[PDB]
RNA sequence: UAAUUGCGAUAACGAACGAGACCUUAACCUACUAAAUAGUGGUGCUAGCAUUUGCUGGUUAUCCACUUCUUAGAGGGACUAUCGGUUUCAAGCCGAUGGAAGUUUGAGGCAAUAACAGGUCUGUGAUGCCCUUAGACGUUCUGGGCCGCACGCGCGCUACACUGACGGAGCCAGCGAGUCUAACCUUGGCCGAGAGGUCUUGGUAAUCUUGUGAAACUCCGUCGUGCUGGGGAUAGAGCAUUGUAAUUAUUGCUCUUCAACGAGGAAUUCCUAGUAAGCGCAAGUCAUCAGCUUGCGUUGAUUACGUCCCUGCCCUUUGUACACACC
RNA sequence: AAUCCUGGAUGGAACGACGAA
């Protein structure tokens, strides 16, 4: 049935809580799976002058957004799949499931 | 330089003030009981505290220490 | 014991194979040879000029033997180089594409290279045998 | 690998296209002394004339030299691809010539004169002696002449 | 062509307004029991060796 | 299964993986023998551990290294480190410990970096200059 | 339009670029007696240019008068063969 | 000695330079005893190397460069004047060529030749701006072994470079003739000329 | 002591802020968790050479096993550990051994009280007051200009050549960006000298572009001390792309032209290790235009490890006719 | 068992600034 679930958040511990509760659900239902593949986090850098105006010493500022991405592949019936998507959601965490 | 601060020194002095018949002159075991007997937010500060406790025990084993 | 392109030095192999191809004298030459620079970044044509299509052909044969698949884009990226834009700072510039394209066409014609799936060009068994035997000659000249 | 001793056939500075070309240096970079002839054009003509490029110019036959200048002043007849030409689609007849020693600067002059009598911006700019390609003139080209 | 070898036994301190000089008390290898104070231009350690072009001179010690 | 390990050598950004097993003494580099490394001088720099410990210790064993990252010199240094470390790992696991420790002592007597990777890494670029410590140029008037 | 310099000139040497029989047999007799031979030697001595010098080094090394010990590009080294 | 052969054919010259003896590129580090002491403990020999390239970190501590082999120091002082910064491979190649030249000429060990040159071109006295204020002048002082070695290498390389610039002689052969003239004692060498004028100035300002 | 960091002394005791602590990042883990969107080995099929085992490779539905390399998550690890010296013998400092790492491990982020009548109403639908407010200083359309040049300064790019220019081969990185109601990064095939064009393809991206097959670099050769094949400004002609539109050339390509510059005077800037310097690369701005900046990595030196002479900073004592404070 | 000892410095040039607060 071969679903993938990807989790593409910024909050690492919320993300890991979601991954953890999902995998323990998987093993209590006895579902084989490829474990949490932790993709390389990607750092949206933005470099700007601190100043609005032009004068001053040329001081710069690198703001960063860390995006942490994980995914898990499951083999399971669609009933457990749909209730899985019904459960295991958090604030500040974007999830998407995909079949095949 | 390698000077330590009054947080470290005071905490070490307290640990020695009330856990002498205990920890010995080895930084590793001193660390591994200081993390148990005091709650500390940082491993780095913990290791600094443990090093100073070891130094103070080394001082104590040859004569006393003021304070 | 077994011989292949990898057990022989590159410069010597390529010189040997280009001499073999120049003596064979059947591969192809387009006609716009002895006119061109091989790259927008070069400022002169080659200096040998009684050849060098054979040299480039040998080099790409070695390269495709090493790799899985290539294309004129990859070869332009490889044989391109630092263009002196006069007063402005140097920069990488891709090479001339017609050259390497017609090289690959001539090699497909003579049967050293074939077209591959996933796009591009690949070494076939005929070119593999040929290059292996040329390298054999190239290191048995050592005796 | 072998050294040809020499004969008395060698000559120093020679003459062609009203230009005292220097010998004792290789033929291509010698002919580049001619105005309207650069490294590309010279290498190409010395190839199409069937000349050994390893040879110095001072040891060559008048046959080779006249063949070369014939190719120079009539290039498109010898399979030169018509985009090597310094003056193509000329300005009047639509044909693609190749200018040489004195014709280069005379044609430059009459181009400037065309633009000046037309009173175009480039011509006025040239007539004043300034820069034409949109370069800045506030802080460069001070000692312009 | 005489020169004198001298072994460094004690580095005293730096000297010169810009600190590119060092006072050292040395020990003459030949004719030992003789110790003299000298300036040096570069880096120096104890037990290094110096080649005095002339031995009969010592610097104004900074005391 | 026959005795085999896999190790790695490192530099600024190069990594040289090294598969070491039992064989007849072939030392290949990414497709090719060790005699074709192409600086032509750090060829001798990479021969070092072999020439040190004696080639007799390479007859029973074949090494194959795959190198990626860095530039040419750094790939060479990754190669030599991975080679020495793989030899030492073999002599630790399969052969006794005395051979391993005298081998290690020889490597570290010649050159420390053969078995341990140097700690120097690039300092980041700071603004106001082209580099970390450099600044552009001051003009007061 | 000042110099902040004056930039004195040189003698503008006149090294040969073609040879003849006198220069050639001179090369053949004088390349021996040289313990070390290369392009700079055969230009500070015999006044050929570097092109002639490279050709001559290949020529002499062909028949065997000057022994090589390393033939790196941009620096060719040769001594005399005993 | 044993000729051993591998699945990959290791050549016999590399087998010999491995197991016979530890050479340079192709030269032995023995028979290079320094005759003039006071530079021993600072010219690192008896720690042989197959090449002059090493990713060695000597500029972390003060006197650690003295444990770096002199030939790496020479290669390092070669690559300068801008365009040539970095490019240590070229310095190594130039050094190898130079030592080949110093073997064909003056058949002694080229390593003995360069250490002799270092010993001879080491300025022993040098000056400095000293004073207590306005009383400022060029007072003479001793020179240390390490600075002697450093100044020697600097003078040799700078003379070779200034000679090789704008002429036909290679940097290699300029360096070679400079080193040999220095090891002999010549007064034609750039390094020796600078040395003797420095020593004369030091003498005059005692 | 980097440090009002601390030992301690003590009409002060006890505290707070700052520093430190901290957070991020880079370096170690063959110890844990795993991973055809990263790899490795083996076994299937298969190409070539050897054939005598073997060597190099290819292989998507051939599967099997593993995680050293790679990714991350959770943790560990260094605290100057141990030893020897030295100091009232305390804080601490030096050296050596070990160790991935012993300059507060390295680089940064945050960063006090009090101020400048520093800069900015041209960032603000942040704004007081004044001005203007329908032929408006509103708003918008066309065309110019901000590039304009007798000169004077500043940040920089090119070089003044053999440690070199050029032609061939060799051939190695890292940080990152990318299309939706759009049209982006583009592979591959074909045409064209070239720029570039065209037919398709992959990718919302560890998956595809991209091993971004970068450049300097190495090896072979040509040149040969000649303002010379160094240098490539200034000009002429033509061909392509962006865009409604390029004319004071937007840029790119081709040919030709081939100027100063022969290492830079008074002065002056930056820099102490993977740092300077060389070398190019991605992003930012962006329809097109990098010679700039923000970061990235490749190659990788010399010389201190010190002083307060110059320029300044801190603390204390001292003097002062200074207080918008030595201008 | 031999044995004699020390403390210590200077060092050129460098004019000026509207007042208001
Ligand atoms: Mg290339
Ligand atoms: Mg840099
Ligand atoms: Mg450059
Ligand atoms: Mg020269
Ligand atoms: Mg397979
Ligand atoms: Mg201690
Ligand atoms: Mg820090
Ligand atoms: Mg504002
Ligand atoms: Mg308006
Ligand atoms: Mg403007
Ligand atoms: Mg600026
Ligand atoms: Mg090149
Ligand atoms: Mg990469
Ligand atoms: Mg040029
Ligand atoms: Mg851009
Ligand atoms: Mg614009
Ligand atoms: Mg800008
Ligand atoms: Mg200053
Ligand atoms: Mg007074
Ligand atoms: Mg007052
Ligand atoms: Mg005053
Ligand atoms: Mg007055
Ligand atoms: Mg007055």
């Amino acid at each position: 049935i071969k679903i993938r679930i990807t989790l593409t958040s910024t909050k690492v511990k919320q993300l890991e809580n979601v991954s953890s509760n999902i995998v323990k659900n998987a093993e209590q239902h006895n579902l084989v799976k490829k474990g949490p593949v932790r993709l390389p986090t990607k750092v949206l850098k933005i470099s700007t002058r601190k100043t609005p105006n032009g004068e001053g010493s040329k001081t710069w500022e690198t703001y960063e957004m860390r995006i942490h991405k994980r995914y898990i592949d499951l083999e399971a019936p669609v009933q457990i799949v749909k209730r899985i998507t019904q459960i295991t959601i958090e604030p500040g965490v974007d999830v998407e499931v995909v079949v095949a | 330089g390698r000077v330590r601060t009054k947080t470290v020194k005071r905490a070490s002095k307290a640990l020695i003030e009330r856990y002498y018949p205990k920890l010995t002159l080895d930084f590793q075991t001193n660390k591994r009981l200081c993390d148990e007997i005091a709650t500390i937010q940082s491993k780095r500060l913990r290791n600094k505290i443990a090093g100073y406790t070891t130094h103070l025990m080394k001082r104590i084993q040859k004569g006393p220490v003021r304070g | 014991p077994g011989v292949s392109v990898r057990d022989v030095a590159a410069q010597d192999f390529i010189n040997a194979y280009a001499s073999f191809l120049q003596r064979q004298g059947k591969l192809e030459v387009p006609g716009y040879v002895d006119i061109v620079k091989t790259s927008s970044g070069n400022e002169m044509p080659p200096q040998d000029a009684e050849g060098w299509f054979y040299k480039r052909a040998a080099s790409v044969a070695r390269h495709i033997y090493m790799r899985k698949q290539v294309g004129v884009g990859k070869l332009n990226k490889l044989y391109g180089g630092a263009k002196s834009r006069g007063v402005r700072p140097y920069k990488h510039i891709d090479a001339s594409g017609s050259i390497n394209r017609k090289v690959l066409q001539a090699l497909e014609k003579i049967g050293i290279v074939e077209i591959s799936p996933k796009g591009g060009r690949r070494i076939s068994e005929n070119g593999q045998r040929d290059l292996d035997r040329i390298a054999a000659q190239t290191l048995e000249e050592d005796e | 690998s072998l050294v040809v001793q020499e004969q008395g056939s060698f000559q120093h500075i020679l003459r062609l296209l009203n230009t005292n070309v220097d010998g004792n240096i290789k033929i291509v970079y010698a002919l580049t002394t001619i105005k309207g002839v650069g490294r590309r054009y010279s290498n190409l003509v010395c190839k199409k004339a069937d000349v050994d490029l390893h040879k110095r110019a001072g040891e060559l036959t008048q046959e080779e030299l006249e063949r070369i200048v014939q190719i120079m002043q009539n290039p498109t007849h010898y399979k030169i691809p018509a985009w090597f030409l310094n003056r193509q689609n000329d300005i009047t007849d639509g044909k693609d010539y190749h200018t040489l020693a004195n014709n280069v600067e005379s044609k430059l002059r009459d181009d400037l004169e065309r633009l000046k009598k037309i009173r175009a911006h480039r011509g006025i700019r040239h007539f004043w002696g300034l820069r034409v390609r949109g370069q800045h003139t506030k802080t460069t080209g001070r000692r312009r002449a | 062509t005489p020169v004198t070898l001298a072994k460094v036994i004690k580095v005293l301190g730096r000297t010169g307004s810009r600190g590119g000089v060092t006072q050292v008390r040395v020990e003459f290898l030949e004719d030992t029991s003789r110790t003299i104070v000298r300036n040096v231009k570069g880096p120096v350690r104890e037990n290094d060796i110096l080649v005095l072009m002339e031995s009969e001179r010592e610097a104004r010690r900074l005391r | 299964a026959v005795p085999s390990v896999q190790t790695f050598g490192k530099k600024k950004s190069a990594t040289a993986v090294a598969h070491v097993k039992a064989g007849k003494g072939l030392i290949k580099v990414n497709g090719s023998p060790i005699t074709l490394v192409e600086p032509e001088i750090l060829r001798f720099k990479v021969y070092e551990p072999l020439l040190l410990v004696g080639l007799d210790k390479f007859s029973n064993i074949d090494i194959r290294v795959r190198v990626t990252g860095g530039g040419h010199v750094s790939q060479v240094y990754a190669i030599r480190q991975a080679i020495a470390k793989g030899l030492v790992a073999y002599h630790q696991k399969y052969v006794d410990e005395q051979s391993k420790n005298e081998l290690k002592k020889a490597f570290t007597s010649y050159d420390r970096t053969l078995l341990i990777a140097d700690s120097r890494r690039p300092e980041p670029k700071k603004f106001g200059g082209k580099g970390a410590r450099s600044r552009f140029q001051k003009s007061y008037r | 339009k000042k110099k902040w310099s004056k930039k004195s000139m040189k003698d503008r040497a006149q090294h040969a670029v073609i040879l003849d029989q006198e220069k050639y047999d001179r090369i053949l007799k004088e390349v021996p007696t040289y313990r070390y031979v290369s392009v700079s030697v055969l230009v500070d001595r015999l006044k050929i240019g570097g092109s002639l010098a490279r050709i001559a080094l290949r020529h002499l090394e062909k028949e065997g008068i000057i022994k090589p010990i390393s033939k790196h590009s941009k620096q060719a080294i040769y001594t005399r063969a005993t | 000695f044993t000729p051993v052969v591998l699945a990959t054919p290791i050549p016999e010259e590399v087998q010999q330079a491995q197991t016979e003896i530890k050479l340079f590129n192709k030269w032995s580090f023995e028979e290079v005893e320094v005759k003039d002491a006071s530079l021993v403990d600072y010219v690192q020999v008896r720690q042989p190397i197959f090449v002059a390239h090493t990713a060695g970190r000597y500029a972390n501590k003060r006197f650690r460069k003295a444990q770096c082999p002199i030939i790496e120091r020479l290669t390092n002082s070669l690559m300068m004047n801008g365009r040539n910064n970095g490019k240590k491979l070229k310095a190594v190649r130039i050094i190898k060529h130079t030592l080949d030249i110093i073997n064909v000429l003056t058949d002694q060990n080229p390593i003995q030749v360069v250490v002799d040159a270092i010993t001879n071109t080491g300025p022993r006295e040098d000056t400095t701006r000293v004073g207590g204020g306005g009383a400022a002048r060029r007072q003479a002082v001793d020179v240390s072994p390490l600075r002697r070695v450093n100044q020697a290498i600097a003078l040799l390389t700078i003379g070779a470079r200034e000679a090789a610039f704008r002429n036909i002689k290679t940097i290699a052969e300029t360096l070679a003739e400079e080193l040999i003239n220095a090891a002999k004692g010549s007064s034609t060498s750039y390094a020796i000329k600078k040395k003797d004028e420095l020593e004369r100035v030091a003498k005059s300002n005692r």
